[PDB]
RNA sequence: AAUGGGUCAGCGACUUAUAUUCAGUGGCAAGCUUAACCGUAUAGGGUAGGCGUAGCGAAAGCGAGUCUUAAUAGGGCGUU
RNA sequence: AACCCACUCCCGUUGAAAAGGUAGGGGAUGACUUGUGGAUCGGAGUGAAAGGCUAAUCAAGCUCGGAGAUAGCUGGUUCUC
RNA sequence: UUAAAAACACAGCACUCUGCAAACACGAAAGUGGACGUAUAGGGUGUGACGCCUGCCCGGUGCCGGAAGGUUAAUUGAUGG
RNA sequence: UCGCUGUGAAGAUGCAGUGUAUCCGCGGCUAGACGGAAAGACCCCGUGAACCUUUACUGUAGCUUUGCACUGGACUUUGA
RNA sequence: CAUGCUUGAGGUUCUAACUCUGGUCCGUAAUCCGGAUCGAGGACAGUGUAUGGUGGGCAGUUUGACUGGGGCGGUCUCCUCCUAAAGAGUAACGGAGGAGUACGAAGGUGCGCUCAGACCGGUCGGAAAUCGGUCGCAGAGUAUAAAGGCAAAAGCGCGCUUGACUGCGAGACAGACACGUCGAGCAGGUACGAAAGUAGGUCUUAGUGAUCCGGUGGUUCUGUAUGGAAGGGCCAUCGCU
């Protein structure tokens, strides 16, 4: 199925996203702006573990 | 004897000058399904509905 | 038997009927698709619900082609 | 608090907050209440000759509320902004 | 053609204590009231304590404001 | 035969009797019957075993306490406008 | 005190345990029974005079024997944080 | 303190219509008074009870394994 | 290697602890019990404490509800249609079907384009492959049931991209509560477009589980004499056929 995966901020700062993904048809990682509350920009954003 | 208040409505119910504070459910775990939006709306403090008032009142020990 | 299911109901249909004044924000319709389309001053939402974007009474007007029914707002 | 057997509200909502021991020994007094002590001085134990406050009480912060009456000096007691206004407008200081 | 009663006389079932909330009726009033205990013993003393005069916040804290927030924007609660 | 038992019919069933009687019936020197005294008992005793017996009470005796146990169940609840 | 029987017991048969301070049972324990007995004895279990016999299965569950190797308690306290 | 046919909490001495019938005993028989007796034992229910079973759950007497204590000397094998 | 100093484990042996429901002496008039002494066993056995296994021998309990009586069978949450009487809602062990997901593009945006099918002509296919022409108007398609929708196509393709953004939120719909649904607009930063603009996931309606407890990432909160720490609070987030 889907496994909830971590998408931590490439900033300082310790905020992250939550989604799930298929790691069957899609190993590799995820490489994603998103806007960071702490700093007020859009940086890169990259998966990690929900564990 | 004094009248003995409930234990486990005095850490979930708080008394103000506007009624009596409490906080959401649905917000303790299996959070990634939910929208940001709906996550948002259940972050604050909301008063007691007028229904309810009578029963925990009776439970504290306030009626 | 196998077929004692059922869904429970959904409350839809005509919230504010033509004549009657509205404000900003109000629902008029709640729908499954577009049985009716949203005329001027009248916004949609993604369940295709039809919402008051001004102030008025609502109209409920057939016109065009394809023959669509068009909810709008109108200056009292 | 019994539903008949539904899960309850003392049960279903989430317990929140912790209590505060460091208020135990606070209190706050009205600028109305001002001119009730004997003479002229605000302390904390010139409070306590006069019943404003609990014997217990070590903290005093005095909150705009009401018109003072007289002139007065007070002792090792905070006050808010406006209440100090309205203490140095009659006449009084603020020392210690 | 469901229960109970053969009849009479006597007895026989919403009470009391302590904590409270609302209403009525009184005393004082930005203040009201004492508890144990003294006592000339239903008086008088005893104001430790309790409630009220300020709220908001989980809290530090700030205060006619305060919390949320980057925001004196909006919004919640409170204030003549 | 005595004595111990209790297979059948009837009577009796508010009985003469809270288990009998009249007729018949089985054992009757034995794994017999019986007197006096004694030992084992309440989750315990005893049982050629029927869940039988333990003072007319036994799928856990009687008595006094916890005790006014608990009863979402029946019954009842007293003068007048 | 509604069932006397085809039910229980029985002599005979078999399995199994027990080397004596026996197994086993009643006892917080001392102790007592077994037994002032000693494997031709004692306890438990099933079957039930006598005659002819009592066939196949050790996969399951139990019991007995083995001890190589895997797991495996309190205990110990290297190492890291 | 009658019969019949209907009605009716649905099988009537007591209701409706109708028919019969002076008042009161005694000896007999049991068709009815849903006759008397026992707050149905069959059936269902109660977040009832007892006792029994087991590879239901959680425990536990007894039996058993090992560490420490009561608990010592010597020799030998053997790992750090 | 040779020893020295410990210390894990095993075997043998000794007597002196312990044991004897073995003998003979005394207390003593005594098959109890003590003391003495021979004999035997012997650091074993046994008892206390800690711990693993076994243990209906014994104990305290649990073992759902609906139901044309109970039991057996079936059902129990969510979505779509009919029943449902032209607003909403509306029952049956009534009649019919689905769900307990999927997608980093199947999302955003700009630009561009229309299907199924039929007939004619055309090399191996011949009813049906790719092709050219005419008609066709949605009889196609929509990730997935059914219903309601779809030309500004909501269907199809390509380039760039991450708005599947953070804080909110006037106003409503639903509604016993706890929950649920829609959303203009404001502030921060973005993405596509020349621009007006569009974007707070997917044509819509199923794809879900409260509190307690425990874990992980932050935190101008608290922190039992004080400074810290442990623990607690707040925000985010994981573990329930
Ligand atoms: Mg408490
Ligand atoms: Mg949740
Ligand atoms: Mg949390
Ligand atoms: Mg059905
Ligand atoms: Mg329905
Ligand atoms: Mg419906
Ligand atoms: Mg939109
Ligand atoms: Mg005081
Ligand atoms: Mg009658
Ligand atoms: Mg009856
Ligand atoms: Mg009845
Ligand atoms: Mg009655
Ligand atoms: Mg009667
Ligand atoms: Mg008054
Ligand atoms: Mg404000
Ligand atoms: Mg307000
Ligand atoms: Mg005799
Ligand atoms: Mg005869
Ligand atoms: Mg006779
Ligand atoms: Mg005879
Ligand atoms: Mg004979
Ligand atoms: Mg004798
Ligand atoms: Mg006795
Ligand atoms: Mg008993
Ligand atoms: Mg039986
Ligand atoms: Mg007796
Ligand atoms: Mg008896
Ligand atoms: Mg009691
Ligand atoms: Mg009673
Ligand atoms: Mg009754
Ligand atoms: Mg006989
Ligand atoms: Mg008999
Ligand atoms: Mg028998
Ligand atoms: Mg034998
Ligand atoms: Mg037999
Ligand atoms: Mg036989
Ligand atoms: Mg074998
Ligand atoms: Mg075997
Ligand atoms: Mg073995
Ligand atoms: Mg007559
Ligand atoms: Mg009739
Ligand atoms: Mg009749
Ligand atoms: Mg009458
Ligand atoms: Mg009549
Ligand atoms: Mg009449
Ligand atoms: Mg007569
Ligand atoms: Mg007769
Ligand atoms: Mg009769
Ligand atoms: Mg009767
Ligand atoms: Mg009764
Ligand atoms: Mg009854
Ligand atoms: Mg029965
Ligand atoms: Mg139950
Ligand atoms: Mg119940
Ligand atoms: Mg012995
Ligand atoms: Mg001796
Ligand atoms: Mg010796
Ligand atoms: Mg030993
Ligand atoms: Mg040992
Ligand atoms: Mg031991
Ligand atoms: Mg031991
Ligand atoms: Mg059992
Ligand atoms: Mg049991
Ligand atoms: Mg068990
Ligand atoms: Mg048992
Ligand atoms: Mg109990
Ligand atoms: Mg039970
Ligand atoms: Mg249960
Ligand atoms: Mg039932
Ligand atoms: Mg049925
Ligand atoms: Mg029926
Ligand atoms: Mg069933
Ligand atoms: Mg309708
Ligand atoms: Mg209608
Ligand atoms: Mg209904
Ligand atoms: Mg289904
Ligand atoms: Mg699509
Ligand atoms: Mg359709
Ligand atoms: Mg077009
Ligand atoms: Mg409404
Ligand atoms: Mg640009
Ligand atoms: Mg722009
Ligand atoms: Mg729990
Ligand atoms: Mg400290
Ligand atoms: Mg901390």
């Amino acid at each position: 199925m889907r496994e909830l995966i971590r998408l931590v901020s490439s900033a300082g700062t310790g905020h992250f996203y939550t989604t799930d993904k298929n790691k069957r048809t899609k190993p590799e990682k995820i490489e994603i702006k998103k806007y960071d509350p702490v700093v007020r920009q859009h940086v890169i954003y990259k998966e990690a573990k929900i564990k | 004897p004094k009248m003995k208040t409930k234990s486990g409505a005095a850490k979930r119910f708080k008394k103000t000058a506007g009624g009596l504070k409490h906080k959401h459910a649905f917000k303790s775990h299996i959070l990634t399904k939910m929208t940001t939006k709906r996550k948002r709306q259940l972050r604050g403090t909301s008063m007691l509905n007028k229904s309810d008032v009578a029963r925990v009142e009776r439970s504290l020990r306030l009626r | 038997t196998r077929n004692g299911r059922d869904s429970e109901s959904k409350r839809l249909g005509v919230k504010l009927f033509g004549g009657q004044a509205v404000k900003a924000g109000n629902i008029l319709v709640r729908q499954r698709g577009t049985k009716f389309h949203a005329g001027y001053g009248v916004g949609l939402g993604k369940d295709h619900t039809l919402f008051a974007k001004v102030d008025g009474v609502v109209k409920f007007e057939t016109k065009g082609a394809f023959g669509r029914k068009y909810v709008s707002i109108v200056a009292a | 608090g019994f539903e008949g057997g539904q899960q309850p509200l003392h049960r279903r909502l989430p317990k929140f907050g912790f209590v505060s021991l460091k208020a135990m020994d606070r209190a706050e007094v009205r600028t109305s209440e001002l001119a009730k002590v004997e003479g002229d001085v605000v302390s904390l134990q010139t409070l306590k000759d006069a019943n404003l406050i609990n014997q217990h009480v070590q903290r005093v912060k005095v909150m705009l509320s009401g018109e003072v009456g007289r002139a007065v000096t007070l002792k090792g007691i905070a006050a808010t902004k406006g209440a100090r206004a309205a203490i140095e407008a009659a006449g009084g200081k603020f020392e210690d």
